[PDB]
C-alpha cells in the first residue's frame, strides 16, 4: 500500500501581531517540542534477543552489498541477476528473503563475493524522482489569496474536497476531477494557489518543474516520467505539480529536430500517465502555464485534464483583497487612501500588487520612516509599474 | 555620513551638551529647555529616525551626579526627562524607568506611543522583577498604569495595555476603562489567552472578561465565560441579570446544550417556556425535521452499511450460514447507531423479539440499550417501546429495557421524571444485572444533573459488601458522571472510602479501575483542590497508588493545557521498567486530554504520539490510539485515519483494536465515504478473527451514525465550551477500553453505550421569536482567520449558499448573509434565534 | 535521565514552589609490634 506521506507543518500561530498571545503560543508550540526532544533523548539512554537475528543475518549477508537487476527465476533459490555491468550470473537466493517479493526487473541486493541473492531492494527511487516529492509544507495558505474564490472553489473541489468528503462524489455518481491546469497571465496566483494547497493537503504532493523531467540520455526522459508517475501511484492519495508545462506541453508538429522528437516522445509519455493504457488511480495532476494555446491539444483535452481555471488578471475587488492581504503586517498611517491605487486602469497584477507594497516600504525606509503613507505608495506605482511599452493603439477608436 | 542640516542639528546639540559643564544660572534652563524642545519635537512626530537621539552619544555620568547636586526642583526633572528619553533608545531599563518613575511627572502622552511602549515593557519587567518583599515600589508603578491604559485604549493599542495588566496580575481598571468600540477586541484576546496562560491567572482573566462583558450586557457571551468558570453563582446572577426575553430563551438554549440544569425560581416570567427548553424536549421534533429535510426518513441496514455486495464472496453459499453471537452484537450496534435518532428501524421495530432471542446474556443487554438507543430524545415515545421489552420472559434482559429508559431520557429531562421513578425500586435490587442497569440506566438519563436526591439513593451502593466489582464499578461511574465538574465532597468522601475499604485483592481485577474514574469524574476542569486528593489516594500503596494518581491527574487537568502536568505524564511514560505499563497508558491518556483543549496543543500532540508510536514499548503503542481517538472526536482528519490505517494492521492484536476503535471515534458521524471504504477494507483482511470483524463493524457504525448527523465532539462554541458529560462519556468508555478483551469484549459492552451520554447532534435549525421555524439564507464555509487579532469572527472564507436547516462538519461554520435578522447569539450553532432586523427598511 | 527546561513557566513555578517551600517551613604516629612494617 505505502499510504502517503504528507509533508510535515507546525500550527500556524496567529495572530500574526508582535503580541503576548503570539508569545504564548510560540511558547506552546517550543514547549511541546522540549516534550518531544526530552523523550526521544531518555528514550534510547534508558535501553538495556534481536540482536541475535541480525548478528547471523548481516553476517550471513556481508558488507558491501551490490545491487543488481532480477532477469529470471529459475527455481525456488536459484536466479539469473544481471549486475549493474550488464553481466549475467546465475545465483543462489538466501533463505532469509520473502520469495513474492521477487519479481523480474526488481532491484534485489546480492553479496558482494558469491553475488548471491541476499535481499531485496525496495525503494530504488531515482533521485530526480525523490526531490520533487515536498517535505516542507509551504506556508503560504488559502488566507494569503486575496480574491479568486472561484478559482480556489474549483481547485477545492478537484484535490481538496474528494480527499475529506468522497461521499458525495461516490452518492451522485460522479468520479472527482483528476486533472487542472491553472493558466493565465504571469503573476495572478497559479503558483501561489499551488503552495497553498500543498499546505493545506494532507495527501504527498510532488513538485515538478516542467523540465527537469527532462533528461540527457536519449531514453531516460520518458522513462523518468514513469518513474515519477509510478512513486506518485506508490503514495496513493498524491497530487502532482508541473508548474510551466509550456515547457514539454508545447504543440506537436514534424520537424528533424532530434531533440525535439525526443522532447514530445517525453510528452507523449506523460499523456499516457495522465489517461492512456491502464487506470492512472487516485493522483491528481495540477499544470500551470503562461500561455496556454501553445499547448498540444492532446495534452489539455478532457479526461486527461478536466478543468482549465482561468487567472484573469485582478479587478478592483480582487485587487483591493490583495492589497489588504499584503499590507496586513504593514504599518499604516491614516493618511493612507488605498482605493486610488485599487482604482484606474494600470492592470496590475498579485505579484505587481505585492511588489508596490514592498516599494513602499522601502520608499519610508528612504525617508527613515517604519510606517507607509499614501505619497510613498504613489511613488511606488510609478516606479515599479513601468512594465509594458505601449500595449495599446492609437486614437483611432471613438 | 551626515548631511548639512544633519551636521548644524549635530553641532547645535553638542554645543547644547557641552554648556552644561559649568553651574551658570543660565545655563540648566536654557540648555534642558532647548533638549526638551527638540526631543519632544522628534519624539511626537512619525516613525522617522529620532535624530536628536541619533546625534546624543555622550555620557550621563557627569549629569547624573549634577543632578544629584543641582537644582532639587524642576530642573533635576528636566535631566531625568532627557535623559529617560535618552536611554529609551540605549540599554538602561532600571534607570530609564526611574528617570521616568521619580522625574517630571507631566505626562508618558507628551513624548510618544514608542516612548508609552517602552515605558510599559520596563514597567512589566520591573514589576516580574519585584516580589512581595516590598509594595513600595509597586505604588508609583500603577500610577503610571494609570495614564499607560487609557493610551493604548484612545490609540487603538489594547495589545499592549492588555500585556501590562496581565502582568501586573490586576485587570479590574478594564472594567472601569473599556469603551464600547473596544470591548470586542479586548473580550477576544483574553478568551484566546486563558487556554495558554496556566493557573490561576486564566481564571482571574476569565472572571474580568466576565465582568467586562456584563458592564457591556453581552449576555450570551457573559454565559459562555460563566460555563467556562464553571460556577454555578454567576450563571444564576446572569439569568437574572436577563431582562430580555428572547436573550433568555437563547441562553435557554445555549444551556440545554451544555447540559447545564439550573433551577428557575416562579419569580421569573415564562418559567415554563425556559424549563421546557432547558429540558430539550423539543430536540427531537426538530431533529425529525431535520431528517425530512434530507429526505433520510428511511432507516438503514447492517447489510447494506458492510455493502457485502462488494466483498469477494470467496466462499459462497458455505461460510456465510451460520450467525455467531459476536457478529450478531456487532450488527445491533449498527442498525442502532447508524438508524439512531430517526424515530424508526426496519427490524428491530418490526421484528423485536425474533431479533433478540438470537442473543445470548450480554447481547440480551446490548440488544436492549441499542433498541432504547435507536430512538433518541423521545422519552414518551422511546418508552412506549421499552415498557414491552422490559415485561419479558427473560426478567435478566429487564435491566437493559432500564438502558434503554436511561438511553431514551438522555439529552432530555421531563417533570415527572420517569428515569428516576422506574429506577428507585430497581437500584436496590440484589441481582447483580438488575441492580447494573438500574445504576447505568440512572446515570445515563441524568448526565449532568448533579441532583441531591439521585446521589443519596447511590450512595449505599459503595457500602454494600455484597455489591459485586463490577457494580461497584459501573455505580462509581454513574455517581461520578452525575456530578460531572464539581468536586462534591459528599461523592469524594464515600468513593475515598470505599476504595480505602477495598482489599489489594480485589482491587488487582480491572473494573476497580472504575473507582477513580468517579473520584476523577467528580473533578474535571478543576485542578486546584485535587492537591487534597493526591495526598489522601497517597495512603493506598503501589502500584495502584500511581495509577489512581495518575488517573485523577488527567481528570484534573481535563483541557487545562498545564505543560508541567503534561511533562511529568511523558516522564511516567518514558519509564522503561502488565499493571505497571497502565500507569503509562493512563498517562498517554492524560498527554491527550490535557492537549484537546488547545489546537495547537493537539497538533503537537499528534507528533508526540507518532514518536511514542514508533519508539515506544508494546503497552505505550496499544494506549495511543485511544489518545489519538479522543484528540479528534468526530473531526476526520486524514493524517490521523492515515497513521492508524497503518497500524490497523499490526501484529499486536491490542493495538490494531484500539486502532480500529480509533476510526470509529475520531471517524463518528462523519460518514467519510473513504473510512467507510477503508472500514470495508479492514473487515474483508480480518475476516477470521470474530473480535477485529466486531470492532470494524463497531467502528463502521460509529462512523455512519445517525447517517452523518451526529457528533461525539464533547466541544461546543467554536470548539471553545467544553462539555463535561460528553468528556465523562469519552473518558469511560476509554478506560474501559484500556483493555479491550476482560471488559470490550468480555462482559461490559453496554459500557459503549457511555458514548450515547456523549451524543449530540448538528443542525442549523433557525427559530423566530415565538420558537417556529424559519428559512434563512446562510453563508456557510471555513473559519480561517484572514487577519490577527482584528477581532473578527475568524472572517468566514469558502462561502457556500444554504437554506436553514443546515449540516455543518466538524472544522466548518456559518454565518447569516442576510441583513434581515440579527441573531441573539452571534455563534451560530446548533438551535437559535433570530430577531427581525429594526434597521432595515424595505 | 534528563529534565528539559520548558522556559516557558518552569521559572515561574519553580519560584512559586520556593515560597511555597518558605510557607511550610588527624594522627601523626601508630604503635607497631615486632613485626612492623615500614615504606
Ligand atoms: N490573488 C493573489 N492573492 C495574493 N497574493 C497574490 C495573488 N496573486 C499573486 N500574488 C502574489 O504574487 C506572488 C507571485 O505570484 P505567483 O507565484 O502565484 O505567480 P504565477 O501566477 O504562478 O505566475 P507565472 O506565470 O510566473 O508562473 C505570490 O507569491 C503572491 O504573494
Ligand atoms: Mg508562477
Amino acid at each position: 500500500t505505502k499510504g502517503p506521506d504528507a509533508a510535515s507543518k507546525l500550527p500556524l500561530v496567529t495572530p500574526h501581531t508582535q503580541c503576548r498571545l503570539k508569545l504564548l503560543k510560540l511558547e506552546r508550540i517550543k514547549d511541546y517540542l522540549l516534550m518531544e526532544e526530552e523523550f526521544i533523548r531518555n528514550q534510547e539512554q534508558m535501553k538495556p534477543k534481536q540482536e541475535e537475528e541480525r548478528s547471523k543475518v548481516d553476517d550471513l549477508r556481508g558488507t558491501p552489498m551490490s545491487v543488481g537487476t532480477l532477469e529470471e527465476i529459475i527455481d525456488d533459490n536459484h536466479a539469473i541477476v544481471s549486475t549493474s555491468v550488464g553481466s549475467e550470473h546465475y545465483v543462489s537466493i538466501l533463505s532469509f528473503v520473502d520469495k513474492d517479493l521477487l519479481e523480474p526487473g526488481c532491484s534485489v541486493l546480492l553479496n558482494h563475493k558469491v553475488h548471491a541473492v541476499i535481499g531485496v531492494l525496495m525503494d530504488d527511487t531515482d533521485p530526480l524522482v525523490t526531490v520533487m516529492k515536498v517535505e516542507k509544507a509551504p506556508q503560504e495558505t488559502y488566507a494569503d489569496i486575496g480574491g479568486l474564490d472561484n478559482q480556489i472553489q474549483e481547485i477545492k473541489e478537484s484535490v481538496e474536497l474528494p480527499l475529506t468528503h468522497p461521499e458525495y462524489y461516490e452518492e451522485m455518481g460522479i468520479k472527482p476531477p483528476k486533472g487542472v491546469i491553472l493558466y493565465g497571465p504571469p503573476g495572478t496566483g497559479k503558483t501561489l494557489l499551488a503552495k497553498a494547497v500543498a499546505n493545506q493537503t494532507s495527501a504527498t504532493f510532488l513538485r515538478v518543474v516542467g523540465s527537469e523531467l527532462i533528461q540527457k540520455y536519449l531514453g531516460d526522459g520518458p522513462k523518468l516520467v514513469r518513474e515519477l508517475f509510478r512513486v506518485a501511484e506508490e503514495h496513493a492519495p498524491s497530487i502532482v505539480f508541473i508548474d510551466e508545462i509550456d515547457a514539454i506541453g508545447t504543440k506537436r508538429y514534424d520537424s528533424n529536430s532530434g531533440g525535439e522528437r525526443e522532447i514530445q516522445r517525453t510528452m507523449l509519455e506523460l499523456l499516457n500517465q495522465l489517461d492512456g493504457f491502464d487506470s492512472r488511480g487516485d493522483v491528481k495532476v495540477i499544470m500551470a502555464t503562461n500561455r496556454i494555446e501553445t499547448l498540444d491539444p492532446a495534452l489539455i483535452r478532457p479526461g486527461r485534464i478536466d478543468r482549465k481555471i482561468e487567472f484573469p488578471l485582478p479587478d478592483e475587488k480582487t485587487k483591493k483583497r490583495i492589497f489588504q492581504i499584503h499590507t496586513s503586517r504593514m504599518t499604516l498611517a491614516d493618511d493612507v487612501t488605498l482605493d486610488d491605487l485599487i482604482m484606474a486602469k494600470d492592470d496590475l497584477s498579485g505579484a505587481d500588487i505585492k511588489a508596490i507594497c514592498t516599494e513602499a516600504g522601502l520608499m519610508a525606509l528612504r525617508e527613515r520612516r517604519m510606517k507607509v503613507t499614501n505619497e510613498d505608495f504613489k511613488k511606488s506605482k510609478e516606479n515599479v509599474l513601468y512594465k509594458k511599452q505601449e500595449g495599446t493603439p492609437e486614437g483611432l477608436y471613438l | 555620513e551626515l548631511s548639512e542640516e544633519d551636521k548644524q542639528l549635530q553641532d547645535e546639540l553638542e554645543m547644547l551638551v557641552e554648556r552644561l559643564g559649568e553651574k551658570d544660572t543660565s545655563l540648566y534652563r536654557p540648555a534642558l529647555e532647548e533638549l526638551r524642545r527638540q526631543i519632544r519635537s522628534s519624539t511626537t512626530s512619525m516613525t522617522s529616525v529620532p535624530k536628536p537621539l541619533k546625534f546624543l552619544r555622550p555620557h550621563y555620568g557627569k549629569l547624573k551626579e549634577i543632578y544629584e547636586n543641582m537644582a532639587p526642583g524642576e530642573n533635576k526633572r528636566f535631566a531625568a526627562d532627557i535623559i529617560s528619553v535618552l536611554a529609551m533608545t540605549m540599554s538602561g531599563e532600571r534607570e530609564c524607568l526611574k528617570y521616568r518613575l521619580v522625574g517630571s511627572q507631566e505626562e508618558l502622552a507628551s513624548w510618544g506611543h514608542e516612548y508609552v511602549r517602552h515605558l510599559a515593557g520596563e514597567v512589566a519587567k520591573e514589576w516580574q522583577e519585584l516580589d512581595d518583599a516590598e509594595k513600595v515600589q509597586r505604588e508609583p508603578l500603577l500610577t503610571l498604569v494609570k495614564e499607560i491604559v487609557p493610551y493604548n485604549m484612545a490609540h487603538n493599542a489594547e495589545h499592549e495595555a492588555c500585556d501590562l495588566l496581565m502582568e501586573i496580575e490586576q485587570v479590574d481598571m478594564l472594567e472601569k476603562d473599556i469603551d464600547e468600540n473596544a470591548y470586542a477586541k479586548v473580550c477576544l484576546y483574553l478568551t484566546s489567552c486563558v487556554n495558554y496562560v496556566p493557573e490561576p491567572e486564566n481564571s482571574a482573566l476569565l472572571r474580568c472578561a466576565l465582568g467586562v462583558f456584563r458592564k457591556f450586557s453581552r449576555f450570551p457571551e457573559a454565559l459562555r465565560l460563566a460555563l467556562m468558570l464553571n460556577d454555578m453563582e454567576l450563571v444564576e446572577d446572569i439569568f437574572t441579570s436577563c431582562k430580555d426575553v428572547v436573550v433568555q430563551k437563547q441562553m435557554a438554549f445555549m444551556l440545554g446544550r451544555h447540559g447545564v440544569f439550573l433551577e428557575l425560581s416562579e419569580d421569573v416570567e415564562e418559567y415554563e417556556d425556559l424549563t421546557e427548553i432547558m429540558s430539550n424536549v423539543q430536540l427531537n421534533s426538530n431533529f425529525l425535521a431535520l431528517a425530512r429535510e434530507l429526505d433520510i426518513m428511511e432507516p438503514k441496514v447492517p447489510d447494506d452499511i458492510y455493502k457485502t455486495h462488494l466483498e469477494n464472496n470467496r466462499f459462497g453459499g458455505s461460510g456465510s450460514q451460520v450467525d455467531s453471537a459476536r457478529m450478531n452484537l456487532a450488527s445491533s450496534f449498527v442498525n442502532g447507531f447508524v438508524n439512531a435518532a430517526f424515530g424508526q428501524d426496519k427490524l428491530l421495530t418490526d421484528d423485536g423479539n425474533k431479533w433478540l432471542y438470537k442473543n445470548k446474556d450480554h447481547g440480551m443487554l446490548s440488544a436492549a440499550a441499542s433498541l432504547g438507543m435507536i430512538l433518541l430524545w423521545d422519552v414518551d415515545g422511546g418508552l412506549t417501546q421499552i415498557d414491552k421489552y422490559l415485561y419479558s420472559s427473560e426478567d435478566y434482559i429487564k435491566s437493559g429495557a432500564l438502558l434503554a429508559c436511561g438511553i431514551v431520557n438522555s439529552g432530555v429531562r421531563n417533570e415527572c421524571d420517569p428515569a428516576l421513578a422506574l429506577l428507585s425500586d430497581y437500584v436496590l435490587h440484589n441481582s447483580n444485572t438488575m441492580r447494573l442497569g438500574s445504576i447505568f440506566g440512572l446515570g445515563l438519563a441524568y448526565a449532568g444533573s448533579n441532583r441531591e436526591d439521585v446521589l443519596t439513593l447511590l450512595l449505599p451502593v459503595m457500602g454494600d459488601s455484597k455489591s459485586s466489582m463490577e457494580v461497584a464499578g459501573v455505580t462509581a461511574l454513574a455517581c461520578g458522571m452525575i456530578a460531572v465538574g464539581s468536586c462534591n465532597g459528599d461523592v469524594t468522601s464515600t468513593i475515598l472510602q470505599t476504595i480505602m475499604e477495598k482489599s489489594e485483592t480485589e482491587l488487582k481485577d480491572t473494573y476497580a479501575r472504575w473507582l477513580p474514574l468517579g473520584l476523577g469524574l467528580n473533578h474535571l476542569g478543576k485542578g486546584e483542590a485535587i492537591e487534597a486528593i493526591l495526598a489522601a489516594l497517597e495512603v493506598v500503596s503501589e502500584p495502584f497508588r500511581s495509577f489512581a494518581n495518575t488517573l485523577v491527574d488527567v481528570c484534573a487537568y481535563a483541557g487545562s493545557g498545564n505543560v508541567l502536568k503534561v511533562q511529568q505524564l511523558l516522564h511516567i511514560c518514558s519509564e522503561h521498567f502488565a499493571d505497571m505499563g497502565a500507569h503509562q497508558g493512563v498517562a498517554v491518556l492524560g498527554i491527550a486530554l490535557i492537549a484537546m483543549g488547545e489546537e495547537i496543543g493537539a497538533e503537537m500532540a499528534l507528533r508526540t504520539f507518532g514518536h511514542l508510536l514508533r519508539y515506544g514499548e508494546p503497552t505505550l503503542r496499544r494506549a495511543v490510539p485511544l489518545a489519538l481517538a479522543l484528540i479528534s472526536v468526530s473531526n476526520p482528519r486524514l493524517n490521523i485515519l492515515d497513521t492508524l490505517s497503518k497500524f490497523s494492521h499490526d501484529a499486536d492484536p491490542e493495538v490494531s483494536y484500539n486502532s480500529i476503535f480509533a476510526m470509529g471515534m475520531v471517524g463518528s458521524g462523519t460518514n467519510n465515504a473513504r473510512l467507510a471504504a477503508m472500514l470495508r477494507q479492514l473487515a474483508q483482511y480480518h475476516a477470521k478473527d470474530p473480535n477485529n470483524l466486531f470492532m470494524v463493524r463497531l467502528a463502521q457504525g460509529l462512523t455512519h451514525l445517525g447517517k452523518g448527523t451526529l457528533t461525539l465532539c464533547p466541544y461546543h462554541s467554536d470548539r471553545q465550551l467544553m462539555s463535561q458529560v460528553a468528556v465523562a462519556g469519552l473518558l469511560t468508555v476509554l478506560v474501559s477500553f484500556l483493555d479491550v478483551r476482560n471488559i470490550i469484549l468480555g462482559k461490559s459492552h453496554y459500557v459503549l453505550y457511555g458514548l450515547v451520554a456523549a451524543m449530540q447532534p448538528r443542525m442549523l435549525v433557525t427559530f423566530d421569536e415565538e420558537l417556529r421555524p424559519l428559512p434563512v439564507s446562510v453563508r456557510v464555509g471555513q473559519a480561517v482567520d484572514v487577519v490577527g487579532q482584528a477581532g473578527k469572527p475568524k472572517t468566514i472564507t469558502g462561502f457556500q449558499t444554504h437554506t436553514t436547516p443546515v449540516l455543518l462538519a466538524h472544522g466548518e461554520r456559518a454565518e447569516l448573509a442576510t441583513e434581515e435578522f440579527l441573531p441573539v447569539t452571534p455563534i451560530l450553532e446548533g438551535f437559535v434565534i433570530l430577531r427581525k432586523n429594526p434597521n432595515y427598511d424595505l | 535521565k534528563v529534565s528539559t527546561a520548558v522556559l516557558s513557566i518552569t521559572a515561574k513555578a519553580k519560584k512559586k514552589e520556593k515560597e511555597k517551600e518558605k510557607k511550610e517551613e588527624e594522627p601523626n604516629f601508630q604503635l607497631l609490634d615486632n613485626p612492623a612494617r615500614v615504606m
